[PDB]
């Protein structure tokens, strides 16, 4: 069936996190357990893998002695935890393990759990500040520029939602100062630019802004 | 520690074409513990193959894969759209159980010029204290493209960052958007701004400029 | 009309584990039982079919005595009709089982200062083992279809785990040795009897 993750997590270099893997609709009691992460972009790493029957571990030369993959058997779920942590150990880690019967294991990762996000940064969390971009004096385009805010995930739409056409949101940028930015554009007609309006709405989960800004030509 | 290279570093084909991906080891491998997966943006990776040969349950039969030793090979016979992604390869025989670096298979259609605009600093970014100024390349193909900063009529590094889109569904194009940011008491120090695209669509460079502070 | 040696079962200075436990057949000797019963020294002294103090007036052919270290939470495993990784993988005692089980702290003997490995237990078999067999196999599990080849990997695990008995662990996670005597009785030689 499934195998379902902890929540994502933000955490200042140094320090550990731990995150869980709980499975649902097969025997976990006779499968194993692998951790890789794999950076925003690049290619996926292993970790480390674990067997679940008998709790032995196996870890890459990267992290023998700083992660640590246990289980507890009775919840039937694993657990990958990382100490001393890294700034470019910033990732999204995933969990995996071949779904086995009573009689029989699958002889490959099939069963994989949903990923979860976790950012190592001194940074303290900001909100971000919006700002517009009006068009250009037979299409034209606009958007806003969400800018200076920490940790990453941001939703942004258009009139509440209603325009949804030609929208390209990028994805954000980690700037030197150690917050993101992205920009939020969409392309109108020409025509159209006089007698329809464009707000924006930006809501950033983890500092509660709710933000909307007007793009007016000029 | 097994490396795993994987070829070719990404490769474009139209709809109901041919796929062939390879993935290949610095030394022998068991065939029995060789698996690939395909990831899209955003999702968790789905196990395509095991064990080299077999097909993952559930997984269409477009799939296939074949090798021992030192190679092996992921065909796609005729890919469907639903298959346009990444495609990891990974050893489980020998510890660590590496992977490569994994091939993206994307959509490929005729070459499209870009739709580059330019976006003079918001006015109360200025109040604020700094000054981005944005240069957005629209609905183009390839990826490739290089966008230069020309301040003044000058080149400029060290405060350009640029970011690309996934491809769109529909029409099978990126857009790339890269921001030019300093502080606003360097913006006031230039008067002509101007960003300069260079694209396989495009017979020119094409250059689109602003002079501070006039619309 | 020589003594049974019981001292080389219960003060043997060394202990077997359980995949492997040790048993020693004792036979043409007078055994004492009611001087075991209260010893006070033991924690479990359980008896099933024969009663303890009434036997010492019985006799036998041959008397068995099994012995092996498990931890505290699976003595009771060692009694007919219970289930576990003991009772199902490890040392089974049947439904008609007539004999003793008799088990004692050994902390101070077994376990060392991080951690004795020395005792192990079998964690994966493919069928639960029938009453009285005693499988040494080190065979590697295989758990997927992929034949292990002697190779450890995925789906292909070694078969017996350690305890790993520390000094400051719970009771239940301490090391107990445990001793099963069972009586025989065939064609009446008659060689094990009471005082
Ligand atoms: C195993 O060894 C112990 C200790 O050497 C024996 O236990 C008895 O301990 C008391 C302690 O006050 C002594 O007075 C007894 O003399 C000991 N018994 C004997 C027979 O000497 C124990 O008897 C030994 N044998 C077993 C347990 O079978």
């Amino acid at each position: 069936m499934q195998l379902v993750q902890s929540g994502p997590e933000v955490k200042k270099p140094g320090t550990s996190v731990k995150v869980s893997c709980k499975a649902s609709g097969f025997t976990f009691t006779s499968s194993a357990v692998q951790w890789v992460r794999q950076a925003r972009g690049q290619r996926l790493e292993w970790i480390g893998w674990i067997v679940v029957g008998s709790g032995n571990t196996n870890y890459a030369q990267k992290f023998q002695e700083r992660v640590t993959i246990t289980r507890d058997m009775s919840t039937s779920t694993a657990y990958m935890e990382l100490s001393s942590l890294r700034s470019e150990d910033t990732a999204v880690y995933y969990c995996a393990a071949p779904h086995c019967s009573s009689t029989i294991c699958y002889d490959g990762f099939d069963i994989w759990g949903q990923g979860t996000m976790v950012t190592v940064s001194s940074a303290s969390t900001k909100g971000p500040s919006v700002f517009p971009l009006a068009p250009s004096s037979g299409t034209a385009a606009l958007g806003c520029l969400v800018k200076d805010y920490f940790p990453e995930p941001v939703t942004v739409s258009w009139n509440s939602g209603a325009l949804t056409s030609g929208v390209h949101t990028f994805p954000a940028v980690l700037q030197s100062s150690g917050l993101y930015s992205l920009s939020s554009v969409v392309t109108v007609p020409s025509s159209s630019l006089g007698t329809q309006t464009y707000i924006c709405n930006v809501n950033h989960k983890p500092s509660n802004t709710k933000v909307d800004k007007r793009v007016e030509p000029k | 520690e097994i490396v795993l290279t994987q070829s070719p570093g990404t490769l474009s084909l139209s709809p109901g074409e041919r796929a062939t991906l390879s993935c290949r080891a610095s030394q022998s491998v068991s065939s029995s513990y060789l698996a690939w997966y395909q990831q899209k943006p955003g999702q968790a990776p789905r196990l395509l193959i095991y064990g080299a040969s077999s097909r993952a349950t559930g997984i269409p039969d477009r799939f296939s894969g074949s090798g021992s030793g030192t190679d092996f090979t992921l065909t796609i016979s005729r890919v469907e759209p639903e298959d346009f992604a990444v495609y990891y390869c990974q050893q489980y025989g020998s510890s660590p159980w590496t992977f490569g670096q994994g091939t993206k298979v994307e959509i490929k259609r005729t070459v499209a010029a870009p739709s580059v605009f330019i976006f003079p600093p918001s006015d109360e970014q200025l109040k604020s204290g700094t000054a981005s100024v944005v240069c957005l390349l629209n609905n183009f193909y390839p990826r490739e493209a290089k966008v230069q900063w020309k301040v003044d009529n000058a080149l400029q590094s060290g405060n350009s960052q640029e970011s690309v889109t996934e491809q769109d569904s529909k029409d099978s194009t990126y857009s790339l958007s890269s921001t030019l940011t300093l502080s606003k008491a360097d913006y006031e120090k230039h008067k002509v701004y101007a960003c300069e695209v260079t694209h396989q669509g495009l017979s020119s460079p094409v250059t689109k400029s602003f002079n501070r502070g006039e619309c | 009309t020589n003594l049974c040696p019981f001292g080389e079962v219960f003060n043997a200075t060394r202990f077997a584990s359980v995949y492997a436990w040790n048993r020693k057949r004792i036979s043409n000797c007078v055994a004492d039982y009611s001087v075991l019963y209260n010893s006070a020294s033991f924690s479990t002294f359980k008896c099933y079919g024969v009663s303890p103090t009434k036997l010492n007036d019985l006799c036998f052919t041959n008397v068995y005595a099994d012995s092996f270290v498990i931890r505290g939470d699976e003595v009771r495993q060692i009694a007919p009709g219970q289930t576990g990784k003991i009772a199902d993988y490890n040392y089974k005692l049947p439904d008609d089982f007539t004999g003793c089980v008799i088990a004692w702290n050994s902390n101070n003997l077994d376990s060392k200062v991080g951690g004795n490995y020395n005792y192990l237990y079998r964690l994966f078999r493919k069928s639960n083992l029938k009453p009285f067999e005693r499988d040494i196999s080190t065979e590697i599990y295989q758990a997927g279809s992929t034949p292990c080849n002697g190779v450890e990997g995925f789906n292909c695990y070694f078969p017996l785990q350690s305890y790993g008995f520390q000094p400051t662990n719970g009771v239940g996670y301490q090391p107990y040795r445990v001793v099963v005597l069972s009586f025989e009785l065939l064609h009446a030689p008659a060689t094990v009897c009471g005082p």
